[PDB]
């Protein structure tokens, strides 16, 4: 059990260097593009109403 | 003692001998990558806001597709851009799942290990790099006709290179699975020799190593779904 | 004497041997295509993620021969051929 | 020993390999393009939809 | 000492050079084309698609050594020539 | 006559020198080279600076850790002599 | 003993000397031709049909050679000078 | 034939193997790092300050390895495993 | 144990180290050379005509280099010095 | 037999290996620090009397190694460890 | 057995060995030295006649080195030191 | 079997492999060195002098360690230490 232990404390090692110094960076990244698409579709949305509003001003004019 | 090989729960049926091992380590990854999949297809939004399931495959597809045009085009062989993608991810997690804590001793004073990589098993490496084989072989023939592909590859992009030419596609599906089976078979021993060590000293070491062995294990799966793309282009050309 | 002691003296020569060359041809593999993206990358320090694949593509290659080396180092010093 | 020496593993690992592809060939490649296209058309669509809007508020203000 | 026994190391010290030569031109070449494909594409993104033509010929070369090599490697360790 | 083990530690002996012989010039090289380009780099672009670190250790990760593989391999031949008697 | 054996030993590993020296010389060779071919055709595409001229003038010399110590290699192993 | 007389001649050979491989390696990675720093202090004079700092690393990435090497080789002729 | 048994080895391994070492600075040089007039010709086509001038000479300095050791070579396993 | 003939047949050619090695590395380290001094010089000569502050240090390290493998040599040669 | 088998199969590695690092040396050194002349010549034509005195300079050291070793095999085999 | 026939092989194979290595060495530094100088008069010809106190700089501390070897190896051959 004695090599059980070791890979144990090794494994408990690697997760806090990966929660530490990897977790953040990819989290934010996935963040990133997570709102790159959000604000892609709310550029569609304000798209479609700018559509709307200038076609609604036309049939005024 | 090392202890290097010793397929545990190994079965013999129809006169052929399997390691259960390198099976339950298969059917283990499988089981992950087809859960991924489904929670995928089950929670995959075009309108909302993307997933992180999503956008791992799509980064992923992103990827093989990029790769694929920049090759051969994806319009011409849309096949090659599933299959790439399945071994990215299947080689991956073999690399990957190595990572938990599930070695111990074996009432012998040699590590053992629950779950080990199927790569390091040469069965497996030997299955993926043949059906690939197999697989853009016939992607030639198909493209360029029964009797013109293998006329084409003797060729080669020169005549009088055509013994080296024959050499080189015996190559292919060789240096494809070996490669991939070593970057794997080493990890299994370099942590069972680090078992050796005492205990309050075996953490180190293998904290260093099983992180290399995550990156290694990333670059490897990338290596072998890119050569495996970029022999698919290199069938697929008149 | 015993003859599995020289054969199993052979193979361990002929492993070290394996595994000399295997790791020469990696590391030096390994440096130049690195030589290469460091170089390319210092020009245009915007390519990494062009330069990336066919870097990667250059070490899977190098490694390619290595890896199938030590294999073969393996099966000299597992599983000898012709020992008796 | 022998370890190098394929084995009949060999043909139950390909058999698990193709499940995955099958899942991966026909539940994850074709919903991931299809959501990929979907969203640069997308785009273009809004590309599309902000000059028509310039242009369609210079013809109001023309007529 | 049975002749085999010195045979067998024989041949797998010289399957274990044969192996070690081919790993190192091997991987030196392949690190050598990677490096020129590598500066290629940093200068010229556009010409990478061409630069895969003329780099792999030089690896189909590179390759045919070493495996020649790895072939000639079988012939010693396994069916070691003039083995009694 | 001799104890066979007698020759089975020479041979491991010979192939762990052998191992760490050829791990060491990889390394160096490897090393040697990958530090010539990243002096370069920073010698032209010095606000590149730590823009070359990033792929510079990858090199480094990548030939270092290879050594250190070999280094492994030599312990167990020196220490795990495989086929011994 | 079997002076045989000695003999067939030192045939291995002249051998496998012979095969490591070829097989290091051509990787190399080839590595370094093929990184100037590469680096030709990325300055100048144009020249790909060109510069195929020289390039292969060089690999024959690299091969040759190299080829010429395999049937060397066969002389040592299969007929081997000096066996008795 | 003591068995520590084979025993010390194979530690001292694999000691010189190790010495030999640690010098040509970090030779000649110290000779491309003073290179590379040469010919940057020799385009930019005012450089030099700066370049010592990486310089250094590619030492410290290399003379370890010898430094490492060396060690290994006390642990094969000063204090030889497996003797009796 | 017949004399001639070890010195014939002594001769093979001898003559096989002197084709290795010839064979690697046969086939780097000519990959040298080549690389040198692969870059010259594509720099400027024209060139080609008096590039393959001095290309001669040092291919002429290299394969001589070999061939040399050949004859050795030759000298080492037919008529071995000392056969006694 | 005497097993400190053995002892010390192994313990030359551990040192015969240091000293080899050795020497490869100084020498092809001098040569590229040489290389890179020259070109230094040629690209703009007056620098050469500040040029030889980074390369005396760069050889400082090449010969150093080299000069450490000596010293052991001798250790090897003539204070032979495992001697008796 | 015979002393002389013994001396003679040593003087024979050794002699094989001085070749090949002899030829090694050599076709790497005139590899360079040619890769340098046939750079020169591309870019400046006119100095054909002025690169010969530099690189004969070359040359001649490095085939001295070459010529000097394969003098000293010749003492190692034909004059086999310690021979008796 | 004559202990002093042991030491003589053993001191044979030493100098052998110190002569290979300084002659490998010496080869590629001199090289290496008269393709700088090389190309540094193609580029810079009313230099030519100022280049000849660096090169013969870098050239004699190559030489010198191939020309320290040459010692050993007469130290070897000759005086060999160690001699029963």
């Amino acid at each position: 059990m004695s090599i059980f232990i070791g890979q144990l404390i090794g494994f408990a090692v690697i997760a806090f260097i990966i929660v530490k110094w990897v977790v953040p960076p990819v989290r934010t990244l996935m963040r990133n593009q997570q709102e790159a698409v959000r604000a892609a579709l709310a550029e569609s949305a304000e798209a479609a109403k700018k559509l709307a509003d200038a076609d609604a001003m036309h049939a005024k004019a | 003692a090392i202890h290097v090989g010793h397929h545990t729960l190994v079965f013999e049926l129809f006169g052929m001998t399997f390691n259960g091992d390198t099976i339950l380590a298969t059917a283990v990854t499988a089981v992950i990558v087809i859960a991924l999949a489904f929670y995928l297809r089950a929670k995959v939004t075009s309108t909302g806001v993307p997933s992180g399931v999503q956008l791992f495959w799509e980064a992923l597809t992103i990827q093989m597709r990029q790769q694929i045009e920049g090759s051969i085009g994806m319009k011409i062989a849309p096949f090659v851009l599933p299959l790439s993608v399945t071994i990215f991810v299947f080689i991956l997690i073999s690399n990957w799942l190595a990572v938990l804590p599930l070695q111990y001793g074996g009432a012998d004073g040699a590590a053992a290990e629950l779950y080990k990589a199927p790569a390091s098993d040469i069965n497996f490496v030997l299955a993926l790099a043949l059906f690939v084989f197999v697989c853009y072989h016939a992607a030639g023939i198909w493209r360029r006709g029964i009797v013109g592909h293998p006329i084409k590859v003797v060729k080669g992009h020169v005549a009088f290179l055509a013994p080296i030419n024959i050499v080189e596609e015996l190559a292919k599906p060789i240096s494809l699975a070996l490669r991939l089976f070593g970057n794997i078979f080493a990890g299994g021993i370099l942590v069972a020799l680090i078992a050796m060590f005492p205990w309050y000293i075996q953490w180190f070491p293998n904290a260093v190593w099983k992180t290399f062995d995550l990156f290694v294990g990333l670059i490897q799966a990338f290596i072998f779904s890119l050569l495996t793309i970029l022999y698919f282009s290199q069938s697929m050309e008149l | 004497l015993d003859p599995n002691a020289i054969i199993t003296a052979g193979a361990l020569i002929g492993g070290g041997l394996i595994m000399g060359g295997g790791a020469i041809g990696a590391g030096i593999g390994d440096g130049i295509a690195g030589n290469a993206l460091i170089s390319g990358i210092a020009r245009q320090p915007e390519a990494q993620g062009r330069l990336f694949t066919p870097f990667f593509i250059t070490v899977g290659l190098v490694e390619a021969a290595y890896f199938i080396n030590l294999a073969f180092m393996a099966l000299f010093v597992f599983a000898t051929p012709g020992l008796q | 020993s022998n370890f190098l020496i394929p084995n009949g593993t060999f043909f139950a690992v390909l058999i698990i390999f193709l499940i995955v592809l099958g899942v991966i060939s026909k539940w994850v490649v074709p919903p991931i393009s299809k959501v990929l296209a979907e969203r640069e058309a997308m785009l273009a669509k809004t590309a599309a939809d902000n000059r028509k809007s310039a242009e369609q508020v210079a013809a109001a203000q023309a007529d």
